[PDB]
């Protein structure tokens, strides 16, 4: 959702070109929804703060703009459920965008009147950016923790030939701490299963009967471990491997069965850890970006409007929110209403889009 | 454009005087804060020297 | 304290190039175009062009770099005086 915030001069007072554009916007259609909009005056100032300003508000808004909008990605990917209630989260003043703009208001504690624009312009600028030095930050920190999950996720991923031994071993299937003896681990698919539970009796030489311990199955495959004497290992491993079976060894690895249980404790702890502060961090950072955002918008508006018609202004803001279907006609009809003070137009013209969270 | 020229040097004819006067503030604004500087260095100054002698 | 440039265009540029100063500085610029007694020689080719003097004033460092920018712009030959 797009909406214009414009600014003409009243020709004695600033109800005679609000009832004439008003009137007319409302009457011939609806063209738009047009309201007043909040700007107050400021202390203004020579040419050179103007003229600097003019351009300087215009990087500013371009880059609070890309602050804002990362603000809102970052909400989205933050709030990996819940994601169609995203537009009732990203709120400014406890109301939504389309609210907050129509009933803006300037923050004169923060941005006192009587300072200079330069000033004004520069506490915007230095407060957008330690917020986006902070988005920096959080986003770095979360990215590397989802990635991190993601890593643990691929661990324990697919099939018992892909994921993680730690799930499914326990000591009780296991002979270790031998002189003579070893205990290995071998995969096989579903179909070969039958034939496997003979087969191993006569890939080596001394290996027993009975060898075989099945640890879990799934969809593919079996996965057991096989009991054997220590010479028989190699003939068992190679012969295994010319009848299609898939060594994949884990001797009872306390360990790392240990390192694997402690990161998805950790990880999963740690993603709430984060996840809540983030959201509450991302609303402070979403409602500061998206108020000066607009207080660049209105400062655009204003000093624009001061070099127009000089410095004792008398311009009324106001906002319109054009219809996609007849916003030809509104351009028509603004221009018809202020083609007396001279894309291009003859009043003072700048827009704003709700559509940060796509 | 001879009206739209018009209307910009009476905006221009403006745009002098605020400046003048935005200028003649910062001197005068310059000027107390530089009474407050000169008075209070003169003073500590001159009170040192006859302290000294004191 | 004001300040101004002045200098020499071809005729056919000065819609265009007077348009362009009141788009770059927001609708506050102050310019005279004045046309040449005769036609003069372009130094290259030597084709005599209706040229006209133009000055414009303004009020500021910031402004003085605009509407130079614009005069290097049409390529209109600014002179000092």
């Amino acid at each position: 959702t797009e909406f214009w915030l414009i600014s003409a001069p009243g020709e004695k007072t600033c109800q005679q070109t609000w009832e004439k554009l008003h009137a007319a916007t409302t009457k011939n259609n609806n063209l738009a929804v047009s309201s007043k909009f909040n700007i107050p005056d400021l202390k203004v100032g020579t040419l050179d703060v103007l003229v600097g300003l003019s351009d300087e508000l215009a990087k500013l808004d371009a880059f609070v703009e890309g602050v804002v909008k990362k603000v809102a990605q970052y909400m989205a990917d933050v709030l990996e459920d819940s994601k169609d209630k995203v537009q009732e989260n990203l709120l400014a003043s406890g109301v939504d965008l389309v609210t907050y703009i129509t009933r803006f208001q300037w923050d004169m504690a923060k941005y006192p009147i009587k300072q200079s624009l330069k000033n004004i312009s520069e506490i915007i600028a230095k407060g957008v950016t330690q917020i986006d030095n902070d988005l920096k930050s959080r986003a770095s920190a979360y990215n590397n923790l989802k990635g991190n999950l993601q890593n643990l996720e691929r661990k324990n991923a697919g099939s018992l030939l892909t994921r993680s031994l730690a799930e499914i071993v326990k000591k009780d299937d296991f002979v270790l701490d031998s002189e003579y003896l070893v205990t290995l681990l071998v995969v096989v698919p579903k179909l070969n299963h039958n034939d496997w539970i003979k087969q191993y009796e006569t890939l080596a030489e001394m290996v027993v009967p009975r060898s075989s311990n099945v640890l879990s199955e799934d969809q593919d495959s079996y996965l057991c471990n096989v009991t054997l004497f220590k010479k028989a290992v190699d003939d068992f491993r190679h012969k295994a491997r010319e009848n299609k079976f898939i060594v994949r060894d884990f001797q009872y690895n306390e360990e790392e069965m240990r390192a694997d249980k402690e990161e998805m404790n950790r990880l999963s702890t740690d993603k709430k850890k984060q996840f809540g502060p983030l959201v509450r961090w991302l609303k402070v950072n979403f409602s500061e970006a998206f108020i000066a955002w607009i207080h660049i918008k209105a400062l655009r508006v204003f000093v624009e409007s001061v070099l127009r018609y000089g410095l004792p202004v008398n311009f009324q803001a106001m906002l319109l929110q054009p219809n996609k279907k007849s916003v030809k006609k509104l351009r028509e009809v603004l221009h018809e209403l202020y083609k007396h003070l001279d894309e291009y137009y003859p009043y003072v013209y700048y827009k704003i889009d709700c559509n940060l969270l796509e | 454009s001879d009206a739209d020229v018009q209307k910009q040097i009476k905006h221009m004819m403006a745009f002098i005087e605020q400046e003048a006067n935005e200028k003649a503030e910062e001197i005068d604004a310059k000027a107390e804060e530089e009474f407050n500087i000169e008075k209070g260095r003169l003073v500590q100054t001159q009170r040192l020297k006859i302290m000294e002698y004191y | 304290r004001l300040g101004f440039v002045a200098g020499v265009i071809n005729r056919e540029r000065i819609p265009t190039f007077e348009r362009m100063l009141w788009r770059v500085c927001r609708g506050n610029v102050f310019l005279r175009q004045a046309e040449i007694e005769n036609p003069l020689e372009d130094p290259v080719t030597g084709d005599y062009v209706h040229k006209s003097v133009f000055i414009i004033f303004f009020q500021g460092d910031q402004l003085k770099n605009r509407v130079k920018k614009i005069c290097e712009g049409f390529r209109a030959s600014l002179y000092p005086c």
